[PDB]
């Protein structure tokens, strides 16, 4: 039943006739053995993917979906934040709404309309099979059904057991299963107690039974542009990434520059970091922090380019309460946290951390 | 009332020093001077920064990481005085003590301790 | 019967056990209502002091506010604000003071405004609630000073300023009638009616003397602004009362808080706010004991509650505590507010019954002074 | 230890708030703070300014003003605290009125009450 | 059997008797001498706080110093000054933050410097002795900070005025040994050896790990600088000796103060100051009770005092109060001093027999360290 | 020799033979019926005292010799005070080393040197008897002898009861004879709980036996030069009071403009005030003091003139310490000060108390 729905969605998964030129498929971007991320070498290195027609790059990296079956739908709370839904901005509301749209992104699988998937559909028998038995017959000769039943079948197949399986050793521990190893331990303790938890639980307070590490909301924290990958997506350097912004319907001028909170789950092999791939390192990742907390010279340079981080590329809505800890992580709390971060990698993916 | 035996946690006052989650606490319970369990009182300032501990809670069986964070900015409250030191270790790791004032991360960079309160952030291990 | 402490306890597992998450965040106390109760801690004369915020119906500590030394408190009457003039030095208790004056929001305690005095004006007393007083529309603040010269500093709290010092004859105390308006107490046994502007010499006006040189008005009156009734004990419970709401003093016939026979067995009021008046029900409590002549800041363990028309007495509590200051709440069915500065505890009694309803403790190193707002 | 009690002055520890000279006293005894009977404590300042009282000297029977004066510009001292009233007067008559800070003329412009000192300035008239 | 203000009223009857003039004054504190003590009221954290300076041998206090919030005291060994670190704020406990270094004259108590130190840079904590420090000549205060990370400021007392801070790795406490050099206690179990220039990185040195992750020195170890001996015992009541005399650390024999049976039946030091060490006997001093293992803070009614040579017990002392810090008088015959907390006194024994001697009491709210000067 | 020294300083205090021109006696200054102070009005008033040539006038205010014999000899005490001798300088020892100064000084009596007050002397056989009597024969052949014994009868004569008789309605209240009025009394908690106290009483703390209101030290409240007087004494608008500075053997220059704390005994019937005579009114001596307290602008007016009191004349070493007390004395306690000052009058005084 939502076995058959999500057994379909597997398939769409996979199935480069939903490029235009047929080269690509969700998998192409979203590799299974990359922990549903891009392992691809493009102008900018992985920051950004390239579309189907070998040419186009994106401006933004590209995220996992481990896990994206956990984030609630796009929402206002009660305190006035914006939590959910789907894409670094939060512009699509849910999954079924996000699938879509990297059919018909131009710079992506690249689709002229929700005719010519729906022709591509119409010409696999197991298609017609399978879809006419979820959604009724004819309903591939219908562009509309036939695109909503196939945004359908993969938000579907995104909320299996597979994406979300919570083996992690994080999980095993917390389960009495196993410990953590000194090192590991510390950088859980310092996880929870540094601001990190501020950001990256699911809750204020409590305990989840679900967690992601990340409370689903928007933050600025103040990241440059990402030069060559802002020079591949070919936007132009006058261009502005307004993250949240962005979302239509959001006008409030204090969400511009502010991206959904990821999930940390698998974080230590979906390099390089950030909503623009900046960061090719894990631990470079957990030093931007200290740009806002240390005095020292060199929590203002970039260890991977020894030059200043730069500034950002939206320098208003900063999340400098947050952020502005008054305390520095030291090289062993950074290493310690590498260890910590290392700890949320899915069972499958622990060959990778290597 | 005995003070060096075996602190005994409960769960049925959050005003006295023996309820559960006050197990590693240092200072004044916020819950006596206008805040709650979890919440800090007017007029002061919560802090980001916490000492932790995993506190025995009797009710349930299960151990609870308390991140204590301090509301800073006024003087010391002076009701609901209360130092437990369970799994409590010397300043070289400041996770674990709590002779340090943790109102860094505070609105205003209020740094005088007033309180502290003792939310849950997780489960032990 | 439960205590707050449970209650919290019992809450805290329920959403523990349900599941409920909530944020960690500053809270804003409740609104100011008729049975909130403030009490200030001089800490007998500490350099930093505090004042704690009370719900008296819950006897909860519901928030509090940080002064300097010897600072003096005021309430707008209609729950709009609070204040206080205080003092601070640069170093703990030494070097440059500075006097200032704030102005806080009743439900989130911030200052709303800090307003600087020139000059070090403050008199530097044990705290009497009268040197320091509202105008009616909480407008303006008037402070008393006392070195070089008895004189009253007017602060504008509505502009954020301090406004002038005004030059007095010898007397004491500030009991506003008017935006513009009040009276004092003389060392001649006259009260003083004093008509200020923003500038120029300011009406000053005696009434006749209404005591002899040997009666002892004691520092703590009451004084109800809204009925304009200022009642004066003296050392021996009798009692003086000034009808002021005309904007003009009319003495009003004495009476006798205690009997003669009491008095010949020693019963004399005493301790620190001896005194409260209820303007709703024109009512005088008063707070005696029996006690030598010159024990009289000591505290009482009794307080007579008598009409204040009539003179006649109606109840005789007995407070079973060691009670220096009272008050009462001014709503109907009013609290009898008893604080032990001894105990550091505001008892909160039903003050037809005088039953000892709950109490509060830990309230600080030698609390004297117990406010409330008259909201009615 | 009735303290309604009618006052009973001893002249046999300057220490005790019992002692005759402080019978109009309201603070702390310097003498306990590194004063003495009628010095300051090193480091305070002296007011010139006072309050008066007779007081009865039960070695020899006869009453002598007592001019209380300040030492001033620290925090109170918290020992030796005593409060007594023997022909205190309101403050309209100041100089029986003993809740005044009586800080004035001390150097330095100190105004802070830390304890007050007992000299004899007279007989009794 | 004659008390102190009992021989005072004498005195004072005497004078008045035999006519004796004499002028009201400010008095000095004697010289400072061995039996001088100083005692900290860190006022279970309030925003103002008091030091008390304590003639050890009469039990009498002849001074006051003042602070802010968690001070931290220094002594010079030779009697020559004292000195705090200290900090305030400009509204009470809210608004601007000043931190700054006080150094005074030891007899009039009169402050002779007053040092500001740029951006806060203090760290906050229950007071440590050894998180601020002079150096032996006295002419540099070092102070420890915490936010944003470990890092030493070095204060120049001689020049008044603050110098820079040093960057320091993952380490805790400032035990100096000459002009230019300190050690600390770092995270990984070893010391590190700080010296110091006038500019550029500090050369910094590290011991060998000394004891391992699962092993815990208290925060309060005793530091003689005269000696180099620093002596840091454990949360069981092993102890820990450093000599660093030699300009270079070396590590003495571990020795333990409570015996294998002890233990086992629930002996364990705790407490505040838990342990002294006097130089000329050579011998540590080691609060210690009946206790579970995270009571480690509570007060001890017992004191054991062995050889630093050996190891071996040489008293164990019925303190009779809950003590919850202790210190000694350097010269021949010592005092041992032993702290309550919640006593506010100073109980002064004979450190040879445990006797009590004499007390001081009303030392504050929450008294907590207790400093001697090292004068011989 | 006690009552007949005594008796013989007696005839000495009046005799006007010890002056050049014989129109002067100590008495003719020192004026028993007024305080033994001078009545006489001169070219600025009662301020400072004609000398015997009928011309000159000094620069100081002639002040009483009543209580003086209670003043201990000169003497710095262990604080580093001076303390106590004689004139508004304290240029004098003791009494008897002042009382032979009048007699040769050309602005006073003016006699030229010790041998013509001896020949004046001898001329009286009165005194050839009494001197003889008491100091032996040819006494008053020897100049120095003649002005020594003669100096010593007249400090006898100032120690006797007649000079110092402690019969003050303030004496009689202090025997409990009787009882102030509430004002009187007021002036008097004023007078021990203010400022006053610091300088008018003998000790700083006890009770003193024979009070004279003055611990005998020096201090200068910051008095300006009274003009008229400055101008009559002829010195010089140049010219600068030192005050115990010019006291012979004191060099020290924290001393200039320091003088005498006076005995506020009879203080009711000696005007006008302060060395150089410059207040006529009790209640303006009284209210000099407010313009080190006061912020109002009358209380820096001396209310005689409608003027400011004046720059100090010497402007430094000035009693800040004493003087800027923090409080100023309203009217109520000038009057009540006043009515106390008033009970400091001997008896045989109180009739000239109306005017
Ligand atoms: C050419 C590369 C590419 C292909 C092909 C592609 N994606 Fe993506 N995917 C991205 C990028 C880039 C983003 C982030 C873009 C943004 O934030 O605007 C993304 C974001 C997402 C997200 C939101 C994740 C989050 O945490 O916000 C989901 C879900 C997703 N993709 C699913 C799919 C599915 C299903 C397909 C097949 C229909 C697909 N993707 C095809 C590159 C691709
Ligand atoms: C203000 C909330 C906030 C705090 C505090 C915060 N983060 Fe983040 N974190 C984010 C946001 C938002 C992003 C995505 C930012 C972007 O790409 O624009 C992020 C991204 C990351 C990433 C990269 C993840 C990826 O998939 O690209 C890592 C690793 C990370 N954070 C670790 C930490 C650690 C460790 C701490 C504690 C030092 C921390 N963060 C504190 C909000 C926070
Ligand atoms: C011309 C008037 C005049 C005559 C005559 C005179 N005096 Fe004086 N007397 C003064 C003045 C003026 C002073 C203050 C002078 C000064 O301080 O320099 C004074 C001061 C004194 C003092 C000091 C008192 C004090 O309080 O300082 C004594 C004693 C004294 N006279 C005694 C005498 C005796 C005895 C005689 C006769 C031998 C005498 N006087 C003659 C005018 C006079
Ligand atoms: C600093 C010490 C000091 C204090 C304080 C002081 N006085 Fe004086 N007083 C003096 C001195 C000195 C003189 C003489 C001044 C001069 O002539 O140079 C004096 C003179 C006077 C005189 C004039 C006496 C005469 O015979 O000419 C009166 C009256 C007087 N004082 C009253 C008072 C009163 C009343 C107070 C309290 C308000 C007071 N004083 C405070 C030192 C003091
Ligand atoms: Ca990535
Ligand atoms: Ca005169
Ligand atoms: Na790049
Ligand atoms: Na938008
Ligand atoms: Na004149
Ligand atoms: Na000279």
């Amino acid at each position: 039943a939502d076995d058959a729905l999500a057994a379909l969605g597997a398939q769409l998964f996979v199935d480069p006739a939903l490029s235009r030129n047929a080269t690509q498929s969700c998998a192409t971007c979203h590799d299974p053995a990359r922990a549903f991320t891009d392992p691809r070498e493009g102008k900018a290195g992985l920051a950004v993917s390239v579309g189907d027609d070998g040419q186009s790059h994106g401006d933004r990296n590209t995220p996992t979906l481990g896990y994206a079956a956990l984030v609630p739908a796009f929402h206002r709370d009660a305190n006035g934040k914006y939590k959910g839904g789907q894409f670094w901005d939060g512009r699509a509301d849910d999954l079924k709404q996000q699938a879509g749209q990297p059919m018909l992104n131009p710079v992506q699988m690249a689709m002229p309309d929700r005719a010519a998937v729906a022709a591509r559909l119409r010409d696999d028998p197991a298609y017609r099979t399978g879809f006419e038995a979820l959604f009724g017959k004819g309903v591939l000769d219908d562009p509309e059904r036939a695109f909503d039943a196939a945004a359908e079948a993969l938000a579907a197949y995104q909320a299996t057991g597979e994406f979300s399986p919570f083996d992690s050793k994080y999980d095993r521990v917390m389960r009495g299963e196993e410990k953590f190893t000194p090192l590991e331990e510390f950088g859980y303790t310092v996880f929870i107690t540094w601001n990190c938890r501020l950001c990256h639980m699911q809750r204020k307070q409590g305990v989840a039974e679900r967690e992601t590490f990340t409370n689903f909301e928007y933050h600025n924290i103040g990241l440059p542009v990402n030069e060559t990958a802002r020079e591949a997506s070919g936007l132009g350097a006058d261009h502005v990434d307004h993250g949240l912004l962005a979302r239509p319907g959001i006008e409030d001028p204090a969400q511009s520059g502010r991206f959904k909170v990821p999930s940390l789950r698998n974080v230590a092999v979906t390099g390089p970091y950030m909503h623009n791939g900046v960061f090719t390192d894990l631990r470079t990742a957990i030093l931007f922090y200290n740009k806002y907390t240390s005095r020292r010279p060199e929590a203002k340079i970039n260890p991977e380019t020894g030059a200043p981080w730069g500034e950002p590329e939206v320098a208003r809505n900063l999340s400098l309460a947050e952020l502005q800890s008054g305390l520095m992580l030291d090289d062993g709390r950074v290493d310690a946290l590498v260890a910590f971060l290392e700890t949320l990698t899915d069972r499958r993916y622990e060959p990778l951390l290597e | 009332t005995d003070p060096r035996a075996k602190w005994v946690p409960q769960d049925n006052d959050i005003q006295a020093c023996d309820y559960w989650r006050h197990c590693s606490i240092d200072g004044n319970i916020c819950d006596c001077s206008g805040g709650s369990l979890t919440n800090c009182p007017p007029g002061t300032k919560l802090a980001t920064a916490s000492w932790v501990a995993s506190c025995y809670n009797p009710t349930d069986g299960q151990s609870y990481l308390i991140a204590y964070r301090d509301c800073c900015g006024y003087n010391v409250s002076g009701r609901c005085p209360c130092l437990n030191t369970e799994g409590e270790l010397p300043v070289y790791r400041p996770e674990f003590a709590n002779d340090i004032i943790w109102c860094f991360g505070a609105e205003d960079d209020a740094m005088t301790y007033h309180c502290t309160i003792s939310p849950i952030v997780g489960k032990a291990s | 019967q439960e205590t707050q402490g449970q209650a919290a306890a019992r809450a805290a597992a329920a959403d523990l056990a349900a599941g409920q998450d909530d944020e960690p965040r500053i809270l804003e106390a409740p609104a100011p209502d008729a049975r909130r109760v403030y009490v200030n801690d001089p800490a007998h004369f500490a350099a930093v002091t505090q004042q704690f915020v009370i719900d008296g119906e819950a006897g909860r500590v519901i928030g509090m506010i940080d002064g300097g030394f010897l600072p003096n408190p005021v309430v707008a009457d209609d729950g709009s604000f609070i204040a206080h003039a205080s003092t601070v030095f640069s170093r703990i208790a030494r070097g440059e003071r500075t006097d200032y004056v704030e102005v806080f929001d009743p439900v989130t305690l911030l200052p709303t405004a800090d307003i600087e005095l020139p000059d070090a004006p403050r008199f530097l007393v044990g705290t009497y609630p009268w040197m320091t007083s509202l105008t009616p529309d909480g407008k303006t603040l008037l402070f008393y000073q006392f070195s070089p010269a008895p004189a009253v500093g007017v602060v504008d709290l509505e502009g954020k300023a301090f406004k002038r010092m005004l030059d007095v004859p010898d007397c004491y105390h500030i009991f506003p009638t008017a935006p513009d308006t009040f009276f004092m107490h003389c060392r001649d046994g006259s009260l003083a009616k004093v008509a200020f502007g923003t500038e120029g010499t300011p009406e000053i006006t005696h009434t006749e003397v209404f005591h002899p040189e040997d009666e002892f008005l004691i520092n703590h009156p009451a004084y109800s602004q809204k009925a304009g009734r200022l009642v004066w004990p003296t050392y021996t419970g009798k009692i003086h009362q000034i009808d002021l709401s005309s904007g003009d003093a009319k003495f009003l016939p004495a009476v006798e808080a205690l009997t003669e026979a009491e008095r010949a067995d020693g019963w004399r009021p005493g301790g620190w706010q001896q005194v409260a008046y209820h303007r709703a029900l024109d009512r005088i409590y008063l707070l005696v004991d029996q006690r030598d002549e010159w024990r009289h800041k000591t505290a009482s363990r009794f307080v007579v509650v008598l009409d204040a028309k009539t003179g006649e007495r109606l109840a005789k509590f007995e407070m079973g505590h060691e009670i220096d200051s009272i008050n009462v709440s001014q709503d109907e069915k009013p609290l009898l507010y008893a604080l032990s500065t001894g105990d550091k505890t505001l008892y909160i009694h039903d003050a037809e019954s005088g039953e000892e309803l709950r109490s509060v403790n830990q309230l600080g190193h030698g609390p004297q002074v117990i406010t409330t707002a008259d909201m009615g």
